[PDB]
């Protein structure tokens, strides 16, 4: 029951699909051949885990989860993995030829000729649910199949599905790791077309991710290995209520209510802590207050912006291990004394507080220490509207030249596409402009 | 699974193109006979990008050798590496092109052309995802520059959603053959601008001044101008060819390369002719480059950048953005993050580390004017047009490859002196 | 109050359905539009090179007149 879908779309979607579902077996002990000892309903069963786990006969747990690739290349690398018997064939799905960083060619060119055979597994999943709650979408902004077929996808979706929730982890693009120029178009184009189609979406900047890996991990050239590690984390944290059961548990769908005010302001910002060392948390024990504390630092986001330049409209504390209320709620108080946390004058100003018992997992041979506890704040900023800002800049010093555009119109699409996508943005800029602003 | 159809045209294209294929096999580990006895399984993941796996172990290079003339292709099957080319992928003539631009693209040339499809869909069906095509000719001959832009037209119908790349050799006095080598590139070039995707501009001028004034030869022959062709040739396709960081195509190559469809047209360069910093400033100094044309004389629209060897990715990051910087002039500002960079951890043969430099400059302009002005010199008097009047063309047709030609040159300028405001 | 209930419940179920529709419609609008440009690109590409064929051929042609 309330089952979750998981759907990894593209390079950046797979892999990080690869840290989270690596992640995830850790957390539930699942072994890589998809066997859980602990497990001693066979066949099935009601528990949490089994939310993003299926269970057959032989007592294999299953990912509720499919991976799709315009190209082989990097599902191949799943297929013949360490977690190669986790996956059934049928939920790795994969092209010929890429999108080479078009999103024309992700949305319709080559998109459109495995876009049924995807829907078809997908449909394979939802059959097999009692109760599905909806669907989770790994994907790139900056990528022809992360963003072009993305976009398909969530339109296809929302036909077959109607308004089940969809939930999106988007990777924006960072010139630091990004190898196109492009990336601007393809990003404006698919936020435009998916916006109506997504019902939250956490962004998660490669910049900001690749500053802490630098920064906290002292890791001279962080690769998508680093990365993604440390971006499964975060994803685990934001899932854990879906798929861990406890008392002071609250549901993932319990903080959107809080976390969407509008249907376009559904992006939350995210901000992680502990993000240390195994040489720096050796005989260093940090707290609740201490943790908490770091998820008001913007050097601990997934998205770089100004939060103390802008006004809140949500507040989402996520606690996960050694966490009790008590901790919590004077951490919260210290800071409400100290912080610039300005809120609207149209929504409270209190912190809505979650608390998973179980505790934090690393995966072995990574960089992340072995904490006892650790937080993801989950806010409603307007300040996330600066990563719009910054995007849609580079979007504009281009097409005042229509500089690429031939790459895009050779593929079908036309130049009102690209108009009416960036006319979106600058609406959705002044939504988040409109919120902002004081009541009469 | 990514595979790339190879096609040589003419003396020069062959020549060029045999020593591709010699450093290319010696870096995958392959032998003249066809067999590998590599050190390393790098050098076979991302084999079948430009070798066929046949019967008995053997790579055969996905390569067709094309010619008017028996001459230049009977010293490829003679020389070393010569066994190893697929024998019926030889398609020669006999009467030959002359040097005429005209007997290549439209008489002789044209006689020949259906012979050398046969073998171009013969591999391209055995293709299980086919990128597209690669071109090895020179512009001041007659056959690869003839017959070289009329199987380009020809493969297009055939594969118009396939890319089409050219490594295209320009005519220089200091090493001429002829005198009407003007008039072979302008029609070559009128040709190049409508159906390539992707040009790059071996000039022979920039050649020569490299191996006078930097290697110190006094007189260079051709062998010592190909070493620079063949060096240069196996670093823009290192990133084809080995397993890295970056994962793309011919395609995606092109996305981010080619801001405007007819301005694809880049200056290659290489370095050395050593420290990550030395060997950064000296990749994108003007005496490094293999087209004769001074970067600084223009701005960047689009920048590709390859390391080759064990070297600090770290300190190859600083020194990409040390010198973005240090040279924002030369970088056109209404294109944000022009410059991309990649590290093959397997460095050239006889070199610890090395730098290959794919630049897309509107100072390019500088190598067309150059020849517009030899063009215009000769086509002012009518000299020696009875060599293609006599194939069939008019004046005509010469004027307008002559006002395309312009118009590109009119272009490169245009982005230039545009601004974000 | 029994009517109203009614009604809003119709009201959710016929904006559901609604959304599907405009998104199938859009969708639709939008492959048909791209299959038409991409083909008109493709049609006009060939047709140059079908041009450059009855060129060649006068070439040719033009010779033949010489001898
Ligand atoms: N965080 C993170 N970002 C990634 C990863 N892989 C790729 N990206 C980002 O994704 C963007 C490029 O899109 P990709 O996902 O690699 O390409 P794609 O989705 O397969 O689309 P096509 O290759 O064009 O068919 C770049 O900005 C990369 O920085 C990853 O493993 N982790
Ligand atoms: N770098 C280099 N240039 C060459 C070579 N052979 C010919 N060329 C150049 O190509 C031009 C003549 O083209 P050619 O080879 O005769 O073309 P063809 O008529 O098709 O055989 C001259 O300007 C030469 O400078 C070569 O082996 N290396
Ligand atoms: C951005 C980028 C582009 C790029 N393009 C290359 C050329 C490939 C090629 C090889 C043979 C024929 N035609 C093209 S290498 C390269 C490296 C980078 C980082
Ligand atoms: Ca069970
Ligand atoms: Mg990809
Ligand atoms: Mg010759």
């Amino acid at each position: 029951m309330r089952e979750c879908i998981s759907i990894h779309v593209g390079q950046a979607g797979v892999q990080i699909g690869n840290a989270c579902w690596e992640l995830y077996c850790l957390e539930h002990g699942i072994q890589p051949d998809g066997q859980m000892p602990s497990d001693k309903t066979i066949g099935g069963g009601d528990d949490s885990f089994n939310t993003f786990f299926s269970e057959t006969g032989a007592g294999k747990h299953v990912p509720r989860a499919v991976f799709v690739d315009l190209e082989p290349t990097v599902i191949d690398e799943v297929r013949t993995g360490t977690y190669r018997q986790l996956f059934h064939p049928e939920q790795l799905i994969t092209g010929k030829e890429d999108a080479a960083n078009n999103y024309a060619r992700g949305h319709y060119t080559i998109g459109k000729e495995i876009i049924d055979l995807v829907l078809d597994r997908i449909r394979k999943l939802a059959d097999q649910c009692t109760g599905l709650q909806g669907f989770l979408v790994f994907h790139s902004f900056g990528g022809g199949t992360g963003s072009g077929f993305t976009s398909l996808l969530m339109e296809r979706l929302s036909v077959d599905y109607g308004k089940k929730s969809k939930l999106e982890f988007s990777i924006y693009p960072a010139p630091q790791v990004s190898t196109a120029v492009v990336e601007p178009y393809n990003s404006i184009l698919t936020t435009h077309t998916t916006l109506e189609h997504s019902d939250c979406a956490f962004m998660v900047d490669n910049e900001a991710i690749y500053d802490i890996c630098r920064r906290n991990l002292d890791i001279e050239r962080p690769t998508y290995t680093n990365l993604n590690r440390l971006i499964s984390q975060i994803v685990s944290s934001i899932t854990a209520s879906l798929r861990f059961d406890g008392a002071l548990n609250v549901d993932l769908t319990e903080f959107q209510t809080n976390l969407v005010p509008y249907p376009r302001i559904h992006f939350p910002l995210a901000t992680y802590a502990p993000v240390i060392s195994a040489e720096k948390a050796y005989h260093e024990q940090l707290s609740v207050a201490e943790i908490t504390n770091a998820c008001f630092e913007p050097a601990n986001q997934m998205v770089k912006c100004d939060p103390r330049h802008g006004k809140y409209m949500a507040c989402c504390l996520l606690y996960r291990g050694d966490v009790v209320p008590k901790d919590v709620n004077a951490a919260i108080a210290t800071i409400k004394t100290k912080r610039s946390i300005q809120f609207v004058d149209w929504c409270p100003t209190g912190f809505k507080v979650g608390i998973n018992y179980q505790p934090p997992t690393v995966v072995p041979g990574g960089d992340l220490a072995k904490v006892q506890r650790a937080v993801c704040m989950l806010s409603n900023t307007t300040a996330i509207a600066e990563a719009w800002a910054r995007l849609d800049h580079k979007f504009d010093l281009m097409y005042a030249k229509r500089a690429f555009v031939h790459w895009y119109v050779g593929e079908g699409m036309e130049e009102g596409e690209f108009s009416e996508a960036r006319e979106d943005m600058a609406a959705l800029e002044k939504d988040y402009e409109e919120v902002g602003v004081d009541s009469v | 699974m990514r595979e790339i159809v190879h096609i040589q045209a003419g003396q020069c294209g062959n020549q060029i193109g045999a020593k591709f294929w010699e450093v290319i096999s010696d870096e995958h580990g392959i032998d003249p006979t066809g067999s590998y006895h590599g050190d390393s399984d790098l050098q076979l993941e991302r084999i079948n990008v430009y070798y066929n796996e046949a019967t008995g172990n053997k790579y055969v290079p996905r390569a067709i050798l094309v010619d008017l003339e028996p001459g230049t292709m009977d010293s490829v099957r003679s020389g070393p590496f010569g066994q190893i080319f697929r024998p019926d992928n030889f398609v020669f003539g006999q009467s030959g092109a002359g040097n005429n631009w005209a007997k290549g693209h439209y008489t002789e040339g044209a006689e020949l052309v259906d012979s050398v499809l046969d073998v171009v869909r013969k591999e391209s069906e055995s293709c299980d995802c086919l990128q597209g095509f690669q071109l090895t000719h020179s512009l001041g001959g007659g056959t690869g520059s003839g017959m070289g832009t009329l199987l380009i037209s020809k493969i297009r119908e055939e594969y118009p959603d396939r890319i089409m790349n050219t490594f295209s050799v320009m005519p220089s006095p200091k090493v001429s053959d002829t005198v009407v080598e003007p008039y072979n590139a302008t029609l070559s070039v009128h040709q190049l601008v409508e159906n390539t995707d992707e040009t790059y501009c071996i000039d022979n001028e920039a050649l020569y001044d490299i191996c006078f004034r930097t290697l110190k030869l006094t007189t260079p022959t051709y062998g010592d101008l190909n070493h620079l062709v063949s060096a240069t040739m196996s670093g823009v396709t290192t990133c084809l060819r080995f397993p890295g960081q970056l994962n793309a195509d011919l395609r995606k190559l092109a996305v981010n390369m080619v801001p405007f469809p007819r301005l694809h047209f880049f200056m290659p360069g290489f370095a050395p002719l050593l420290t990550v910093p030395e060997l950064t400033q000296q990749m994108f100094d003007s005496k490094n480059m293999m087209a004769a044309c001074d970067p600084r004389h223009g701005r960047y629209l689009t920048v590709a950048a390859i390391f080759r060897g064990r070297m600090s990715m770290k300190e190859v990051d600083e020194q990409m953005l040390n010198v973005q910087n240090k040279n924002s002039s030369y970088f056109v500002e209404w294109i944000p993050n022009n410059v991309k960079t990649a590290v093959c951890d397997i460095p050239p043969r006889g070199l610890k580390m090395s730098a290959t430099f794919i630049g897309n400059s509107t100072a390019i302009q500088e190598l067309f004017k150059r020849i517009s002005e030899q063009f215009t010199a000769m086509f002012r008097r009518k000299a020696f047009l009875h060599w293609y009047t006599g194939e069939g063309m008019d004046e005509m047709e010469f004027t307008e490859a002559e006002s395309n030609m312009n118009d590109l040159v009119s272009e490169y300028q245009q982005y230039q002196d545009a601004t974000a405001d | 109050k029994r009517e109203h209930e009614r009604e809003v419940i119709q009201k959710a179920i016929e904006e559901n359905n609604n959304f599907i529709k405009m998104a199938k419609e859009k969708l639709a609008q939008k492959m048909e539009s791209n299959k038409e440009n991409r083909e008109a690109h493709l049609a006009a590409m060939l047709e140059r090179l079908q041009e450059k064929d009855k060129h060649a051929e006068e070439v040719r042609k033009n010779k033949e007149l010489k001898e």
